[PDB]
DNA sequence: GGACTCT
DNA sequence: AGAGTCCAGCCAATGACA
RNA sequence: UGUCAUUGG
């Protein structure tokens, strides 16, 4: 209720995509999942998050964030992240994939470098993108489905069922550290991807020698009116000053989803926490500790910046949209059988569809040869195709002679013209012929033209 | 599943063939859901029943119950809901796994299936409609 | 499995992990010797995940 | 929309001379059937008809025809 | 023929339909069964109303027909797709390519008299991946064989730097989405674009993906190098404003760089960086940011309201000066003076100097800039809870004068208009209070970063600060408040037939105080209504966009400066000037 | 306390403190245990959690007596953990590890001494003890830069060579070829206030180890100052250069920046500055560096 | 659900 | 005046299922 | 080879 509505809709959409402690049977269930590695319970919570045990099955980590501009790299929701933070297991996840192949028993008992003498993949082996998980050879001509991911994955579990058909279920695992392009968010729908992995020696630091794990830009916090993120950082820092109650027990800070306590009560709570920690402070230092403002120093010149920076800890979430899950490239590959253009899928190694709006953009650029070479079939797939000028269909080569069968049955002998069109064009024309529409093409026998010299023309004005 | 209703009736409704299903018993599977997920089985309860068809003619003080066909019993496999702590409603004695909340069904291919709630089509208030102007419709259901 | 260092600053927090989780002291008596707020949040918020035992063998035919 | 004697919408081709492949690319399922009924013979000058036959469109650099003068090569 | 019905392989429909035709082709057979077989082979919707039958009409049925899917659009080789990220070592004329793309994608080197030594050298060092023999017309993948290199053949090697890739973002709404710039080798698995092109492609770095295609045909290479280069596309083709420029942080960096004063020569040269090589200190020892801007522009041009002999005679440099697609862009004036190369050089050099200003001085907005204490927000809370009770008592006095009968009642439209005017007056009072607070804060604390990015012209105005610190206003659905349901009310938190304007959707609280339950209902009603409306309108806008594009796409400028389509003259002079727009 | 956080604060010249801080962060590299091999894992954690946590063991508390030979890369180290579930003390501390030093002069792998305060640490807590099923973990982690070949596998007499060769061939494609390292402690210097944020342990003297680190740093910094030369003539913008025809120094180095900022210039990275290069006295900068290192050791002696 | 056409 | 007919953005990614 | 479910810009 302290942010705007669309940010709450986006936050409810992104909370279900945050990586958590997904299952207790992480090493047992052969199933797809992403698991958080060094989980931390949230502390600035509601009671409904405690009683549903979502807080116990932790969905993020507490990191140190700075709300500043880091050399203009933080622009358009890009975040700066620390390399030493990532190396120490910071927001580290594990992706577990399930592979299931169904082999004939004669194919199983009959690219295989990771297979053992059992015909199955070796435990704790890392599968590369051309590796088969079990032996499948059909009469040689092996037809085994192969590993097709961009990254390697360690074989965690193999479960084999012998029946009329061999069923092999392999659970593989991979530790994914934050790389460039990995999506992250807060509990306030402040999301973005990794723009730069900075070393800890090129990051700004405070008087205590603490560099932030994440640098978020500060303009998007106040343009999107996400006011509760600042209160969450203030309350997280006030917990880190005093994490216990007067009995000594770990108590969380109740900041509900729809909060009715004022900000001044939270400021008074933070003041009491910071006054319990250090029993006397100057009131400038106390107001800098409550509002989480800090003087940060340029790591290159060891000089402070102009103004104080919003600097503090927050519960930060990793999202399930990784760069290597979306990364696609194709040089050459399979073609579909009917139209003889590239195939579709990412597991199949297909092409990116140059759609119709991209065709509009290349028409609007004035690049006619570019859009011609894009939309036509490849130069490697060229063959001499002849068409009949009378009836319109493709000529045939009987034993070396280009003939038209329809016109040689009709006692004609018409012209045959070589055409360079796409295969889908010929399939479309043949299917329209099958519907009954005869399509007949006419060709330009242009009169031979001659270049003649022209007079001098000067378009400069006369003053 | 407990049914006792007349199927057909002849000769001025004094002869009738009644179906009769009884002895309905539901038993849980003999494993945990994690063994069903690993091995490949499906976490299904097994229900069995005895179904009897017989013709029943009423005399003045006699009831001629002549057994036509009978069938005593596994009959139906029902998907079993994994509950809180991997505890189904049928296993009355089982150790609570201290983290699982359940609420899913294990498929025949070890696939976890989860369900949403759905708004009914039958309305508890009647429905008003304007077909054409000065023509109205009031549709209700029972 | 716990991280032995703080993931923000890199300071050793192993002894406080033993003093908090195994000896079962309070957070006050453990965090009397921890000064950075990141390490205090690591010692106050990090848990080990509740996990069941691994079903063996890992290769089952 | 007012290039003919009457305002014409963006959904149909009523007065403007559009080819059969232009109407079929625009979306008209009976375009080639109506062209076959009326025995239409249309020149290939539009983008939708140039992309069908793998021709360079008459847009931009493709607006002009390009020749080569083999006189200076044959002279030496 | 079988070419329209090949053998389907996965582990034909038309062949089965022809078999059901030939199963009735007998002498003792009716014409009705043969007619039905012919019809359901050709077009099932003549006699039925079912779809998903693969008949002949399936190639001309709707959006997924053959021409729209496989002729004007296709899936291509030499393509890639990846998440994007920003880069400061990449100008607007360049693009960063990840290592997996340039390790997979190949470029063509043709065999001729010029490149036969390079091709022989690359074949001797096993750097050649493919070889195409044009005379035998066959491609060979090189995994030693015999290859004779004739002119017309080509080889394909790994793609090198400064090769033009055609990359773009989807949806391609306009031609600045799909451009062709030079490949640079970068790190990671992300396609690193410059932020200066980001507003041209409607792109954020929050998970957007972009695609690449490599078209290594020599005519296409020349057209990519000239026509689709981002220097060629600098000015917008309708309103002439620059397509590239600065974004969020560089706006406030530009503002604060113009406002800076009394710098040393070393501080000026630190801000300038690698562009401090030809900086001339004339006889000065203390400099200002206006001298930095005079050096950055580098031309003695005049413009009414902006420039005079190169100096900026405007009071402040705001977002109209440096952001893309603005009417007061300095890069637009510098490219109106000489050429698009000068405007693109000003954009690159300006972005470098603004990011160096951000590196030296920094920019951050804290919570203390927004709400330093409780004084102003408590004052506006007391003002709002006084004035809305005044409104409620005036409306209740009118209602009781109607109810006892001393006056005749108004119409419901006029009554709603009167209450609408009173609540709009309260909203304008909140706006004026926020504006006076902004004035008093910038004369008390003149280095407030929130008011700095408000004065620079980026996304902060008195209305957003009223939403945070003042009031949230009246929530409108379909132009009016929320309509009354059952019992003459919206929520059961109000009495039946309640005349409370706060129960019809007027929110008194703000984001600092926090909305209550009913206020959160009306805010969520507006938010979910906007989400539903944009989801319902996206497909309709796409359909109309495709219709207009297909209608207008054949209209070009002819060789005499006239606008024609087909053989019809639309305009006698293109753009009324026979000059580019 | 077994571990106490302490701070060493030396007030210096600002550019000298920045030079010492950047030379520390560039030169003093303590290697990490990134080369990790799991030999048998029947515990409830996956191999990647084990290897990421064992990668950052604070090994300067154990291998302190060889700090200089570890800092000059003439000596590596090794940890080995074989630990199963138990009835009582059902957890893994750092005392359960076996710590070995690896003299690269001989490939000599010999066991170092283990402090008894490492029993008061925690890495893992096992689940509920069952003697029915096994819950054990075995792993070996080498320091970064160690080349694993048959010369060093011939010395691993405390484990199974077959299992190690098989699991190393399994994991070999994933280990980072780059030298992965750690700075020993936080070194900052805000406005010339050079600060070391150190951790002092009860079982060894921190002053001897700190003196070894500072002596290594002083030697490496003086060698880098002596082998530092600034290009003359014209300039392309990749290295720091000096144009005498304009009298302009192009700073694109950190050492050049700190050296000319010692002599009254206000430079930044990649910037041109009107600076006369006859003012740069290399011997005065080296003498200020030596006096600063003596001041640092004097400040650490009063810890 | 909604616009154009034939009836 | 009322039914038939065709139309409903682009580009993705996983998994299950026939 | 196509449907269904979920998700992204
Ligand atoms: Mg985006
Ligand atoms: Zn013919
Ligand atoms: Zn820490």
């Amino acid at each position: 209720n302290h942010n705007s509505g669309p940010r709450a809709i986006l936050g409810c959409a992104q909370a279900k995509q945050a990586i958590s402690c997904l299952s207790s049977d992480i090493r047992n269930k052969i199933d797809n999942g992403i698991h958080l590695m060094y989980p931390e319970r949230p502390i600035v919570i509601s009671k409904a998050l405690e009683t549903s045990k979502i807080a116990a099955n932790c969905f993020g980590q507490h990191v140190t964030i700075a709300l500043m501009s880091y050399k203009g790299i933080n622009q358009e929701d890009g975040i700066i992240i620390k390399k030493q933070f990532i190396q120490r297991g910071g927001l580290d996840i594990v992706t577990a994939k399930k592979h299931q192949v169904e082999i004939p028993l004669e194919n199983f008992n009959n690219a295989y470098s990771k297979l053992e003498s059992n015909g199955l993949v070796r435990l704790n082996a890392f599968l590369e993108s051309g590796d088969a998980m079990a032996r499948n050879i059909s009469s040689s001509f092996d037809v085994s489905e192969k590993y097709t991911d961009m990254y390697k994955s360690r074989v965690e579990r193999v479960q084999v069922e012998l029946t009329d058909k061999v069923k092999v279920r392999v659970l593989t695992m991979k530790e994914r550290r934050p790389i460039l392009g990995d999506k992250f968010t807060t509990r306030t729908s402040q999301k973005g991807t990794v723009a730069y992995v900075a070393d800890e020696t090129e990051l700004p630091y405070d008087e205590n020698g603490i560099t932030p794990d994440v640098i978020i830009n500060s303009t998007s916090i106040f343009s999107r009116k996400t006011i509760s993120m600042l209160i969450e950082v203030i309350l997280t820092a006030a917990y880190s000053a005093k994490p216990y109650n007067n009995k000594g027990e770990n108590r969380p800070v109740c900041f509900p989803s729809s909060n009715e306590t004022s900000i001044d009560t939270y400021m008074q709570f933070a003041k009491q926490c910071y006054e319990h920690s250090n029993p006397k402070l100057s009131d400038e230092e106390l107001s800098d500790k409550i509002f989480c403002e800090k003087i940060l120093y340029d790591p290159e010149t060891d000089k402070p910046y102009a103004s104080k920076v919003f600097f503090g800890p927050i519960y930060y979430l990793r999202l399930r949209h990784l760069t290597q899950d979306k990364a696609t490239v194709r040089c050459r590959g399979k073609k579909t059988k009917l139209i003889r253009q590239a195939n579709e899928g990412r597991k199949r190694g297909g092409g990116i569809k140059f759609g119709e709006m991209e065709r509009d953009c290349l028409i609007a650029h004035g690049a006619a040869n570019t859009i011609t070479e894009v939309l036509k079939d490849s130069e490697e797939d060229y063959q001499d195709v002849y068409v009949c000028e009378n009836c319109g269909d493709i000529a045939a080569q009987i034993k070396g002679i280009n003939t038209c069968l329809r016109c040689s049955k009709l006692n004609l002998s018409p012209l045959l013209t070589k055409i360079d069109t796409t295969h889908v064009s010929k399939v479309f024309l043949t299917q329209m012929n099958a519907r009954g529409v005869k399509v007949k093409l006419d060709f330009e026998r242009r009169p031979p033209s001659f270049y003649k010299p022209l007079d001098k023309v000067d378009l400069k004005p006369s003053f | 599943l407990t049914v006792k209703r007349p199927l057909l009736s002849f000769k001025n409704n004094t002869e009738r063939i009644m179906i009769e299903i009884s002895n309905v018993k539901v038993t849980p599977p003999d494993y945990s859901p994690i063994i069903a997920s690993i091995k490949g089985k499906s976490y299904d309860a097994l229900a069995t029943f005895t179904v009897n068809i017989f013709k029943e003619v009423m005399t003045k003080e006699g009831i001629s119950i002549t057994k036509i066909s009978s069938y005593e019993g596994h009959l139906i496999k029902i998907p079993l809901l994994i509950g809180y702590g991997n505890k189904n409603p049928l296993d009355t004695a089982k150790y609570l796994v201290p983290n699982v909340i359940g609420g899913v069904f294990i498929n025949k291919q070890s696939v976890e299936k989860v369900g949403i709630n759905l708004v009914e089509k039958i309305t508890t208030w009647p429905k008003f409609r304007v077909v054409k102007p000065n023509s109205f419709t009031f549709s209700f259901s029972s | 499995v716990f991280q032995l260092v703080c993931s923000t600053c890199g300071k050793d927090i192993s002894h406080e992990r033993y003093k908090l989780i195994i000896r079962k002291k309070s957070l006050k008596d453990v965090l009397v010797s921890v000064k950075n707020e990141c390490c205090r949040l690591k010692l106050s918020t990090q848990i080990e995940p509740q996990r069941n035992l691994t079903v063996q063998p890992l290769l089952d035919i | 929309l007012c290039a003919s004697y009457e305002p014409e919408s963006v959904n149909k081709f009523k007065f403007g001379a559009a080819s059969t492949l232009k109407r079929a690319t625009f979306g008209d399922n009976k375009a080639l059937l109506n062209a076959a009924l009326h025995k239409k013979s249309e020149p290939i000058n539009d983008n939708s008809s140039c992309h069908f036959f793998s021709k360079v469109p008459n847009i931009g650099t493709g607006y002009y025809k390009y020749f080569i003068d083999l006189g200076l090569l044959m002279r030496m | 023929p079988l070419i329209i019905r090949p053998a389907i392989s996965f582990w034909n429909e038309l062949t089965y339909l022809l078999g059901m035709i030939v199963k009735n082709c007998n002498l003792n057979a009716d014409e009705q069964v043969i007619q039905k077989a012919v019809i359901e082979y050709d077009d099932i919707k003549i006699i039925s109303n079912n779809t998903t039958s693969i008949n002949l009409s399936y190639i001309t049925s709707g959006k997924n027909n053959m021409i729209r899917s496989y002729i004007v659009a296709r899936r291509k080789d030499q393509t890639a797709r990846s998440v994007i990220g920003p880069s400061t070592s990449i100008t607007v004329n360049e693009v960063g390519m990840p290592a997996y793309i340039r390790n997979t994608l190949t470029e063509k080197i043709f065999v001729n008299a010029f490149t036969v030594d390079k091709v022989k050298q690359l074949l001797a060092s096993n750097q050649v991946k493919f070889y195409f023999n044009k005379r035998l017309n066959q491609l060979t993948r090189i995994r030693k064989n015999k290859i004779h290199l004739l002119p017309g053949d080509w080889v394909e090697v790994a793609v090198q730097e400064y090769t033009s890739i055609i990359f773009g973002r989807q949806p391609s709404l306009h031609r600045y989405n799909v451009i062709a710039s030079s490949i640079r080798a970068t790190e990671g698995d992300t396609i690193k674009i410059s932020p200066g092109i980001a507003n041209s492609q409607n792109a954020d770095f929050d998970g957007d993906e972009e695609w690449m295609i490599l078209e290594q045909n020599p005519k296409a290479v020349i057209e990519q190098s000239i026509l689709m280069y981002p220097t060629t596309l600098l000015k917008h083709d309708i309103h002439g404003a620059p397509v590239y420029g600065s974004i969020q942080d560089e706006i406030v960096a530009a503002y604060s760089l113009f406002r800076i004063q009394d710098l040393c020569l070393d501080e000026v040269l630190n801000i300038l960086g690698k562009y401090g090589r030809e900086f001339d200190p004339k006889g000065k020892c203390k400099f200002s940011g206006k001298d930095i801007y005079t050096y950055l522009i580098g031309e003695k041009i005049n413009y009414p309201g902006l420039l005079k002999d190169g100096e900026i005679i405007a009071n402040d440099v705001d977002s109209n000066f440096v952001v893309a697609m603005r009417h007061l862009s300095l890069a637009g004036l510098l490219s109106d003076h000489k050429s698009n190369v000068e405007g693109i050089n000003f954009i690159i050099k300006s972005s470098y100097v603004f990011k160096r200003y951000l590196s030296i001085y920094g920019f951050g907005v804290t919570f203390k800039d927004l709400r330093p204490n409780s004084t102003f927000t408590n004052k506006l809370e007391a003002i709002n809870v006084e004035k809305i009770e005044l409104i409620k008592e005036a409306y209740a006095k009118y209602l009781n004068d109607v109810r006892d009968g001393k006056i005749v009642p108004l119409s419901k439209a006029l009554e709603a208009d009167y209450v609408e005017s009173m609540l709009s007056n309260l909203t304008n009072l909140n706006i004026r209070e926020i504006e006076e607070h902004m004035r008093q804060t910038l004369i008390d604390d003149p280095d407030n970063n929130l008011l700095k990015m408000a004065k620079a012209g980026y996304k902060v105005n008195p209305t957003e600060l009223m939403y945070i610190l003042g009031t949230y206003g009246q929530q409108r659905i379909d132009g009016e408040p929320a309509e009354t349901r059952v019992l003459g009310r919206v929520l059961p938190y109000y009495l039946p037939d309640s005349k409370d304007p706060e129960g019809r959707g007027y929110i008194l609280n703000s984001l600092t105080k926090g909305l209550t339950g009913s206020q959160y209902y009306f805010s969520m009603l507006v938010a979910r209504s906007q989400s539903t409306d944009i989801v319902c309108e996206t497909s309709r806008t796409g359909t109309l966009a495709r219709k207009i594009i297909k209608k207008m796409e054949d209209m070009v400028v002819d060789g005499y400066g006239q606008v024609v389509i087909g053989n019809t003259l639309i305009k006698y002079a293109a753009n009324y000037t026979k000059i580019l727009g | 306390h077994p571990r106490e956080e302490n701070s060493i604060v030396v007030e210096l010249e600002p550019s000298l403190a920045t030079f010492i801080k950047q030379g520390f962060n560039n030169l003093v590299k303590w290697p990490l245990l990134n080369i990790g091999i799991v030999l048998s894992n029947t515990s409830t954690a996956v191999n990647e959690e084990w290897l990421t946590a064992v990668e950052h063991i604070p090994t300067m508390k154990i291998f302190y007596k060889h700090i200089h030979k570890i800092l000059t890369r003439e000596m590596g180290f090794l940890v080995y953990l074989k630990r199963s579930q138990s009835e009582r003390d059902n957890y893994i501390t750092l005392y359960d590890f076996d710590y070995y030093i690896i003299d690269k002069d001989t490939n000599s792998v010999t066991m170092v001494d283990k402090p008894t305060e490492l029993k008061e640490t925690l890495l893992h807590v096992f689940q509920e003890y069952r003697l029915k099923s096994s819950q054990t973990i075995e792993l070996i982690a080498f320091s970064s830069g160690t080349v694993i070949n048959e010369d060093i596998v011939s010395k691993l007499t405390f484990l199974d060579v077959e299992v190690f060769n098989r699991e190393y061939n399994n994991v070999k494609t994933i280990i980072d070829p780059d030298f992965v390292f750690r700075s020993p402690f936080i070194v900052i210097s805000p406005m010339g206030k050079l600060t070391f944020f150190v951790e002092v342990y009860s079982w060894f003297d921190f002053k001897s180890c700190f003196k070894d680190i500072i002596d290594f740093l002083e030697g490496a910094l003086i060698a880098n100052i002596h082998n530092h030369m600034i290009k003359v003539g014209n300039c392309d913008e990749t290295v720091s250069s000096y144009n005498p025809e304009s009298g302009m120094l192009f700073v694109n180095d950190l050492m050049t920046m700190n050296i000319v900022n010692f002599f009254g210039c206000n430079s930044r990275l990649e910037s041109y500055h009107r600076f006369d290069m006859t003012k740069v006295d290399v011997e005065l900068f080296i003498k200020a560096l030596s006096d600063a290192c003596k001041k640092i050791l004097s400040a650490s002696n009063r810890l």
